[PDB]
């Protein structure tokens, strides 16, 4: 029911990571230095690197290991790096601004910076990837770094598009979140050495997680006041970026189709579509197919015995569901 | 008559700061303009332009406005959100062998100096006093690097800009004119020199 | 004694890995078609992916294979696309303008399209790097990239300093350029199965020309005509980056030391240091250190076979050392 | 003596455009600011510093220009290139506890609220009639954030600022004041207001 109550099992980890990452990081480089310290902030933004440690937990008490090896340590950093480097670097693209306010970096230190520590962020991620030494581990890390590329440059010959399936939307989310934590997961599940029908369980807990969180995220875009955030609602539904409640909604209404085809040249049409979308039902079907993700990952979880990080991540599925309020 | 002067150069307050009406338009502002220009050929100058093809109508015409409007996929896949925008377009028109051209300059923000030609010819007929008939000849796109690009959508974009079908001609002034097509699109036109062309 | 002449014996490699590279990046994307036709253009800019086919078939030929295995190709577009990317975004850091006039990609096409492509280079990269399966080649690729980045942001930190020595400059220069064409050399010898001794001498000799290539640029710098360039000459020395002449003049002129150390603030301070560095003689000792490099680099391709290919990097070397006429 | 007012008003029309000569300064405009300054000198309106300390002296004073010059391998290391700006100089003096103060304040471009203060507070002398002595007292940064940024030269940055030794007053004007110290250098500076400080 909170984001500190949730992490506080890992928190220790989660210090000692944000403490080498900032030594890493910037090492004597003063703008670099102060970069560095606003970048990864203070303990927090865990998803990802506490799911890793998480499931390293639940995995080392199955196969009966007595702590947590270095690999694991060097695993949450990659996944950390990889993530941080993305964001800054789609933030420099499609310009846009004000991230929750929070000036992104690219306004705060400049173009150069930006692309210069995204740069080194993922030359990093690389040098430690290759020093883990387990091939299959990099054919699967190196996966999900082309499938961001290739759907970033997908994504733009998509706008607009008056017709789409459920399948595209969901495979075009699996490449922009969902990968890293499957492949996180799974990763994290093969240095702790369990069985394989557990990794491939552990895999389709990390996809399911993601694609849950991708598609709340899209119906808090819907129904957050303007203040929350800065542009108001409906953002990239404005810029031609169509989500899970347009598309339950574009099967049943024309107008919305003949608005959405005009590129919302009529005045107010924005609004008026925001309007057709509660009015048609699509945020109750898009919380149900919510619904079925979280359900699928609670499901997944079963195979692991009884525990207390076991809690932790039904808990983190519900937080994620409950988060729409 | 100076109505008729007043009508245009109020046409002209109207468009401008539109693109000729391409990308988009208000319902209001559609309204109005179309509802000036059936003002305009109310007010009917000099009639009956067969007669008039080789006086009022022979030589080149700009497009000043037109009821053809690039939306959301087709300007998506042609990529003209950014990186290509177009010039103008050019209808000389030649009478002389009953022929007309259409002319689309495409450029980019300086990416070459690729001021490309989209060139489609066409052949007209005289069937009645008004209500020209036009078919395709032929088509070309010019130079080898914006066909490289628009290889795929070259069918696209010839159906967009399709010269053919019949084409009701009125108000032919000495300056501009204004046509409804089979496809009963608006087009509204003003002279200008083939030396720019 | 000219380009076209040294790469017309393996054109045909080249051809096939420009359609290749064409063909992979932008695949059905106008804009990034036409940005993926102006960033390779056509044959030529061969020194990297040239040096890499002929290594390749010398040692081919030396440890009697009969053709290329498709690693050898796969190791040529790798090098290629990280020199590529590399140059990219060295042009929108430090925000310069003018590549030999050739506009910049980031001019042409502008700063979103730029981050865009050397991010999707670099991540097509990593890809096929994995997919080679051979993880030590993996972990020298991974130190060359990880070098660059290091040196990107060293060299902010050492901008003006007034006191550096002969060996700094020699590792700034060998994380700038060196670096890619060893790794490259020792891997194509690595993939062609050849002894290791072999391996360490082609090391050495990639090591050395790539010294020889940057130390023979920063000499022309000095010496080029403004209008064969943007800038005129010292544009470098002008930002606070020393050169090998300057190094070596600095052990000469104490005048020299105090118009640098005032950062260029007295009118012409330019000109009149350019004068100093001509009458110091920098630029004889300078062409007497990158003909020790070169010579180095020579006696090292003594432990091929007589061939014509060893012929090729042997005039290669006597270009590079004749570009400065 | 209006020949002082325009003298002075003469200095600030020179002065100006060169961020008090700290970051460079060319070598005749170097020349004749100097050349200014000892023509002000030269025209003495108070001598006798001491006993106008508690008048004339006493209170605050911001820096207009000085001899001192942050550039080269010095400027890089603190990141004065581009990461920081400088905002300006004051020197608050205390007769009445026989002490003064030197603070720096720091800023980013909004990258935070820094406005930083570098703080050195001075014990000083009032060892002849013109030339005062001052030592130390103490020194510190606030915030945190930019003493974590300064860390490292922060010794080094004291060693630039340091406002110790001897101080040759002159020139003690109701505006302004013109002094040299032991190191030889040059500092004028004018009145102002403590609230601004």
């Amino acid at each position: 029911m909170s984001v500190s109550s949730l992490l506080e099992v890992v928190a220790d980890d989660l210090l000692k990571l944000n403490n080498n990452l900032k030594s890493l990081v910037g090492a004597e480089n003063p703008v670099l230095v102060s970069a560095a310290e606003q970048i990864f902030g203070a303990g927090g933004k865990r998803l990802r690197p506490a799911l890793v440690f998480l499931v390293s937990r639940a995995t080392a008490e199955l196969a009966g290991l007595l702590e947590l090896t270095t690999e694991h340590q060097r695993l949450a950093e990659i996944i950390e790096m990889i993530h941080t480097a993305s964001l800054i670097h789609d933030d420099v693209i499609d310009d846009s601004g004000m991230r929750r306010g929070k000036e992104t970096i690219h306004q705060l230190y400049g173009t150069r910076v930006a692309v210069l520590a995204g740069d080194f962020m993922f030359a990093q991620s690389s040098w430690f990837l290759a020093n883990l030494e387990n091939i299959e581990v990099i054919k699967l890390i190196s996966q999900v770094i082309k499938d961001f590329a290739s759907g970033e440059i997908k994504q733009a010959s998509t706008l607009f598009d008056c017709d789409i399936t459920l399948d595209d939307y969901l495979l075009k989310s699996y490449y922009k979140t969902a990968s890293l934590i499957a492949a996180s997961t799974r990763s994290a599940a093969i240095f702790s050495g369990v069985s394989t029908a557990i990794c491939e369980q552990m895999y389709e807990y990390g996809r399911n997680l993601g694609l849950s969180f991708q598609v709340v995220d899209d119906i808090l875009d819907f129904t957050q006041s303007a203040e929350q955030l800065g542009k108001p609602a409906g953002s990239d539904l404005a810029k031609g970026n169509l989500t899970a409640p347009v598309i339950f909604a574009l099967q049943d209404e024309p107008q919305l189709r003949e608005i959405i085809d005009s590129e919302f040249s009529e005045t107010n049409s924005l609004a008026t579509a925001i309007e057709l979308v509660h009015r048609s039902g699509g945020i109750k079907r898009a919380h149900e197919l919510a619904r079925e993700k979280g359900e699928i990952a609670i499901q997944s979880l079963q195979c692991l015995p009884r525990s207390e990080f076991r809690s932790t991540l039904e808990n983190m599925v519900k937080y994620n569901l409950e988060r729409i309020d | 008559e100076a109505a008729l002067g007043d009508a245009k150069d109020a046409l002209y307050a109207a468009l401008e700061g539109m693109n000729r009406g391409i990308f988009g338009m208000t319902s209001e502002k559609r309204s109005e303009i179309h509802a000036l220009v059936e003002l305009l050929e109310s007010k009917n100058p000099t009639p009956e332009p067969t007669d008039k093809l080789q006086d009022k109508v022979d030589g080149c015409w700009r497009l000043v406005y037109s009821t053809i409007s690039i939306l959301g996929k087709k300007r998506t896949k042609l990529g003209l959100r950014d990186f290509i925008s177009l010039g103008d377009f050019f209808q000389m028109i030649d009478v002389k062998e009953e022929k007309a051209v259409n002319v689309i300059k495409f450029s980019a923000r300086a990416l070459k100096i690729l001021s490309g030609q989209l060139t489609i010819e066409a052949s007209y007929k005289i069937t009645t006093k008004t209500k020209v008939d036009i078919t395709l000849d032929s088509s070309t796109i010019t130079p080898d690097q914006l066909m490289n690009i628009f290889q795929k959508n070259y069918d696209m974009l010839l159906a967009i800009f399709n010269p053919e079908g019949w084409l009701e001609i009125t108000y032919v002034d000495e300056s501009l004119r204004i046509g409804r097509d089979d496809k009963a699109n608006i087009f509204v036109l003003e002279r200008a020199d083939p030396s720019e062309v």
